[PDB]
RNA sequence: AGGA
């Protein structure tokens, strides 16, 4: 505990001190260009684009979203979306690699246009540890 | 009557008062850590969840299951899952709860260590009842539902410690103290005019003789007798606490023996 | 910083567990580190020859 | 936000002691440090757990879905 | 020009820079697998040979020290005095 | 008579929704009292 | 100064510092994760070859 | 069995597919939340 | 906009 640290009370910690909730909502929409050219909130697979992630579309159900139980962690497809051109282009939004946790919220909505709009809300708990701040 | 002395000065059913003489303080202080930290007991670890509609997390309701003290009495004849032969667990190495609550009521629904409920076989053994102590007898409250706030949870209570995580542990505090007259000088009182005024004196001075100003310093004097309450969760009756704890230390000396055997 | 010859300094490595890296206390002076929250930098050599420099 | 089991500090367990602590204030007419000291809790560690606990759950519970 | 090794008047004394680019080299040396000049006893650590290498002064290289006209003295690492 | 554009209101001014919203309203309206 | 004078580096780690009375002077307590990043390139050497066809 | 989403003020279960309107079925509200798994989770409690 |  010397220069500026201290000692916590590991038994404690076990017991609920300190801990904390942490969320992040990851989002996106389907972009429509001029010449009614959408593209897609869906699951892809190879199909002439081959431009895919390199993390796990598996968790991904046929709307291209996680399910609102299922555990992600590292750069985990979360939302699945495809731009074809003139070809499933990946679109696909994975979990921030630095991360991990459990899909919390998963909000399917529309556009002030009328395009799909999507919000992904992820959850994760924070246990004080040795580097942590106070 | 033998070695280590012992003298129960107030006994009850979840505190220990007692007096240990004809001791060194290195084997009360290693029996106070047993109680704290070794004695096996039952806790959740492992929780399944199936729905929950409630304003608090899977994993925060989780953690809080941990808590739940459980019924550790014949907790010796339960396995670890460590050294259980099966894929995951069974009846030999484990205990499984359930736990399903809805919002019937317009009132707010609370959620009780008493609405978990016993699916596995407990083999006959006195093992994973949640403890009630409350008054109205209903336990820990875990959580509460408004209307269609469902919960579904399936829970496995394994035998484990508290070095691996204090919801294993069998006690609470452990009161503990020697020479409640500073005779050994263990101690130096930080003062402002009078240590001795400053300081508040101790109920365990009734127990020793004052010192005795017109007395010279007994150096040869060693530490013995400790004033010592052990407070019991649940999980273990008091007397088990010490007992267990007392025979948790022995194996593991006993294990010293042994392993300088097989060398 | 780095205002000084001494606020990059060879250590020998000891991998252990946790996510900080741990400094002996009499160290802290010529960083001017203390442990309110501060970061630091590991560099790794990647030859013999710069490894001498360093623990030479 | 929800009455924590067991005292971070010591372990006792404190997640049944919370609806009778309410009683003891309302119904009993009591003042805190008698009806925390009637529910046994003695140790400060203890005392400060149901003292200083601001159960939230009821805030949140006043939301429809 | 390079001064004759009559004439030298630089240290007879191996610098803190000179030892530690010895060692170096060596230590890169023994690692590239070039022949060794002492007997590794039981040695596995190139660094470790090039202290040995240097101490039963075994080291078939030499210090070309320069000066700010762009003359040098040629210095053996047989020759010089390891006080370091 | 003649739309000329639309202007940001701030939360719990005269013009917003809350402003005259009791406890029970905003809790069903899913904002923190 | 932005390129040439300074740069941004391979073989470099950042993290929080804490101070160690178990740890010698000279050396530098390195969190497991990233000793398991940060790489050596050893030549495979007969000193070394059992070693090294170990760690592969 | 099986409910695709849930509106997220009246609760109500709507299953729908691409290009099936997001909209609830009773009132307006384009929200629509995504109803947690089938794949069951499990947390060490700890 | 924050960190030593
Ligand atoms: N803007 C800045 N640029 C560079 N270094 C900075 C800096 N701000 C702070 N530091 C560094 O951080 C050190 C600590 O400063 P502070 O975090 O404010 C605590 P302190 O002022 O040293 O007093 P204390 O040790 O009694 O608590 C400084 O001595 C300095 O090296
Ligand atoms: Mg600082
Ligand atoms: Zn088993
Ligand atoms: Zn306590
Ligand atoms: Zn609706």
């Amino acid at each position: 505990n010397q220069e500026d640290s201290m000692i916590m009370n590991q038994s404690s910690i076990d017991r609920g001190l300190f801990r904390s909730l942490f969320f992040r909502s990851y989002m996106d929409q389907e972009k429509k260009y001029g010449m009614s050219i959408t593209e897609t909130f869906e699951k892809p697979q190879r199909t002439n684009t081959l431009r895919m992630k390199h993390g796990t579309y598996d968790k991904l159900d046929d709307d291209g979203l996680i399910a609102p139980g299922v555990r992600v962690s590292g750069e985990d497809v979360i939302i699945g979306k495809t731009t074809p051109i003139s070809s499933k282009r990946d679109a696909s939004t994975p979990l921030r690699s630095t991360e991990n946790g459990i899909v919390d919220q998963v909000l399917v909505t529309t556009n002030q246009d009328g395009l799909k709009f999507v919000k992904v809300r992820v959850r994760t708990t924070k246990i004080p540890q040795i580097g942590d701040k106070f | 009557e033998e070695g280590p002395q012992v003298k129960i000065r107030e006994a009850s059913k979840d505190n220990v008062d007692f007096i240990l003489s004809n001791v060194d303080l290195a084997m009360a202080n290693s029996l106070r850590r047993v109680m704290i930290a070794e004695i096996p007991t039952l806790a959740i670890d492992s929780v399944e969840v199936e729905t929950n509609t409630t304003v608090l997390a899977d994993e925060f309701i989780a953690h809080r299951l941990g808590l739940i003290p459980l019924q550790s009495m014949d907790i010796e004849q339960l396995e670890y899952s460590r050294d259980c032969f099966c894929e995951d667990h069974c009846d030999k190495c484990s205990v499984v709860l359930t736990l399903q609550a809805f919002g019937e009521s317009e009132s707010t629904t609370n959620v009780y260590s008493k609405d978990l409920v016993i699916v596995s076989n407990l083999m006959g053994r006195n093992i994973g009842h949640p403890i009630i102590q409350d008054k109205e007898g209903n336990g820990v409250l875990i959580c509460k539902l408004r209307k269609g706030q469902e919960l579904k949870l399936t829970c496995v209570a394994k035998k484990g410690i508290a070095k691996e995580h204090a919801k294993w542990g069998p006690a609470a505090a452990i009161e503990f103290e020697y020479d409640p007259w500073n005779k050994l000088k263990h101690t130096d009182y930080w003062y402002e005019q009078d240590s001795a005024k400053e300081w508040p004196q101790s109920k365990n001075c009734e127990y020793e003789d004052p010192p005795n100003e017109g007395d010279p310093f007994d150096y040869k004097a060693q530490a013995d007798t400790f004033y010592m309450n052990v407070e019991s969760v649940g999980s273990i009756p008091v007397d088990q606490v010490v007992v267990r704890g007392i025979d948790t230390l022995q194996k593991k000396v006993a294990s010293i023996l042994l392993a300088l055997t097989q060398m | 910083p780095s205002l000084h010859k001494m606020s990059m300094m060879a250590h020998r490595v000891k991998v252990i567990p946790y996510s900080t890296f741990r400094l002996n206390l009499s160290v802290t002076s010529p960083y001017n580190a203390d442990f309110d929250g501060d970061e630091m930098n590991l560099h790794v050599p990647q030859s013999e020859e710069t490894r001498a420099e360093l623990s030479q | 936000m929800i009455v924590p089991v067991r005292c971070f500090s010591c372990g006792k367990v404190v997640g049944d002691k919370w609806e009778s602590y309410l009683n003891l204030l309302q119904e009993d007419e009591l003042d805190e440090g008698t009806a925390l000291s009637r529910l046994g809790l003695k140790r400060y560690c203890c005392r400060r757990m149901i003292l200083t606990h601001v159960d939230l759950i009821e805030k949140f519970l006043r939301y429809n879905p | 020009k390079a001064i004759p090794k009559d004439q030298r008047a630089t240290t007879p004394y191996m610098t803190k820079y000179e030892r530690a680019r010895i060692l170096g080299t060596r230590a890169l040396q023994i690692s590239m697998n070039a022949p060794v000049f002492v007997d590794l006893e039981g040695e596995t650590d190139p660094l470790r040979i090039a202290m040995k290498e240097l101490a039963e002064k075994k080291i078939p290289l030499v210090i070309r020290r320069y000066l700010p006209d762009g003359s040098f003295e040629d210095w053996s690492v047989e020759e010089l005095i390891v006080d370091l | 008579k003649v739309f000329i554009g639309r202007l940001p209101i701030m939360l719990r001014s005269k013009n917003c929704y809350l402003s005259e919203a009791t406890e029970s309203d905003l809790y069903k309206l899913k904002e923190c009292p | 100064r932005g390129n040439l004078m300074g740069k941004r580096v391979d073989f470099s780690a950042r993290t929080v510092i804490s101070g160690d009375p178990n740890l010698e002077l000279d050396q530098v307590g390195v969190p497991k994760s990233i000793a398991k990043t940060l790489t050596y390139p050893e030549v495979v050497t007969p000193y070394n070859i059992d070693r090294l066809t170990q760690l592969v | 069995a099986t409910l695709k989403y849930i509106c997220a003020e009246c609760s109500s279960k709507l299953s729908l597919s691409r290009t099936d309107a997001v909209r609830c079925k009773d009132c307006g509200h384009r929200i629509l939340l995504k109803a947690r798994t089938k794949r069951l989770v499990q947390f060490e409690a700890r």
